[PDB]
């Protein structure tokens, strides 16, 4: 059932590898979206995702 | 050494995710020092509450 509270129960999440240096698609945790990925030489916080 | 809070600044970080579907009315805290001598009873320290 599902009515109101928040997703409690859910199945797998089927990920696959990471390419860089490419224009390629991407989902990271829902955020999608295309573009090339790099090595940034900036840091989050440690909790920081986005 | 300060009979105060702070004159500064600090930014708060993220502890818990607690997806806890539960309709909050009230609030209650407490913890003081209880012997053992005389029976149940009280420290001397205040907290604050905004």
């Amino acid at each position: 059932e599902l009515l109101h509270a928040p997703a409690t129960v859910c199945g797998p999440k089927k990920s696959t590898n990471l390419v860089k240096n490419k224009c390629v698609n991407f989902n990271f945790n829902g955020l999608t979206g295309t573009g090339v990925l790099t090595e940034s030489n900036k840091k989050f916080l440690p909790f920081q995702q986005f | 050494l300060v009979r105060d809070l702070p004159q500064g600044f600090s930014a708060l970080e993220p502890l818990v995710d607690l997806p806890i579907g539960i309709n909050i009315t009230r609030f209650q805290t407490l913890l003081a020092l209880h012997n053992s001598s005389s029976g149940w009873t009280a420290g001397a320290a205040a907290y604050y509450v905004g």
